[PDB]
């Protein structure tokens, strides 16, 4: 879902603005970025028993 | 059957602005300290900003 977050008055009408922000933010990865900020692929295996 | 909670009838809002909006901060080796108590603190803004 991409509902606009409510940080202010109840009505938002799905329009970005003051106290109305998108719930998804894009990452930023560049070859010159540090190891801490560098991207990492994570795979999590869960076994069912 | 029901949930009740009580607190002092009249209370003052905590002055988070004076420390969060301090015009100038101190150095790391001289980090600034400020005590707060006996005042209502609204922690919602902390994660709502
Ligand atoms: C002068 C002043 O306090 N300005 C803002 C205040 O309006 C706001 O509520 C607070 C919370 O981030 O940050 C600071």
């Amino acid at each position: 879902s991409t509902e606009i977050y409510q940080a202010g008055s109840t009505p938002c009408n799905g329009v970005e603005g003051f106290n109305c922000y998108f719930p998804l933010q894009s990452y930023g990865f560049q070859p010159t970025n540090g190891v801490g900020y560098q991207p990492y692929r994570v795979v999590v295996l869960s076994f069912e028993l | 059957t029901e949930s009740i909670v009580r607190f002092p009838n009249i209370t003052n809002l905590c002055p988070f602005g004076e420390v969060f909006n301090a015009t100038r901060f101190a150095s790391v080796y001289a980090w600034n300290r400020k005590r707060i108590s006996n005042c209502v603190a609204d922690y919602s803004v902390l994660y709502n900003s």
